[PDB]
């Protein structure tokens, strides 16, 4: 969907919280930082 | 090919004025020098004057300074010569000769005739 | 600034558009050929009047 600068990509699967695009969804989980899954 | 038509000439009284003309036909009247050179009957020739490709006087003889005036016309493609104060020693066949070289910018001063005409009998008596 | 409020919610908000900007200038034209006849009109030999 482009270049996502500011969040890491965890290898886990959760429910979509913020639709990023092309199956990527961002959330704010736990230290607290935006993740991508 | 080259047709240098010469006009002007006849019987005039000593001291009058006249205008001779030489018209070119066949080549371009922008890159060739043209000279007027008289020729006495059976007594050789004598160079009168000449003009280069542009409007430029090259000089005269030691007895025609101040009396003759040569001019060029690139609009009508003709070389004109006005004569003043004609004397008894001015009876000759004035020939209109051309130049062979193209007269490039940077060269040496060396002009020579390539084509000749017929001449006009300009008698003064 | 785009939402016109000091309270953003949770989601994606389109704010602007990236645009890489130039870093130079190029003015290209062909070679020279067939120079104009200015060498015999400014560097002539003799004039008439």
């Amino acid at each position: 969907a482009g270049c996502l600068i500011g969040a890491e990509y965890v290898n886990n699967s959760y429910e979509c919280d913020i639709p990023i695009g092309a199956g990527i969804c961002a959330s704010y989980q736990t230290s607290q930082s935006i993740i991508a899954y | 090919e080259v047709q240098l038509v010469e006009s002007g000439g006849g019987l005039v009284q000593p001291g009058r004025s006249l205008r001779l003309s030489c018209a070119a036909s066949g080549f371009t009247f922008d890159d060739y020098a043209i000279h007027w050179v008289r020729q006495a009957p059976g007594k050789g020739l004598e160079w009168v004057s000449g003009i280069t490709w542009n409007s430029g006087t090259i000089g005269y003889a030691d007895s025609v300074k101040g009396r003759f005036t040569i001019s060029r016309d690139n609009a009508k493609n003709s070389l004109y010569l006005q004569m003043n104060s004609l004397r008894a020693e001015d009876t000759a066949l004035y020939y209109c000769a051309k130049h062979h070289q193209i007269a490039v910018a940077g060269d040496a001063e060396d002009y020579y005739f390539d084509y000749w005409g017929q001449g006009t009998l300009v008698t003064v008596s | 600034c785009t939402l016109k409020s000091f309270t953003v919610e949770k989601g994606i908000y389109q704010t602007s558009n990236f645009r890489v900007q130039p870093t130079e200038s190029i003015v290209r034209f062909p070679n020279i050929t067939n120079l104009c006849p200015f060498d015999e009109v400014f560097n002539a030999t003799r004039f008439a009047s």
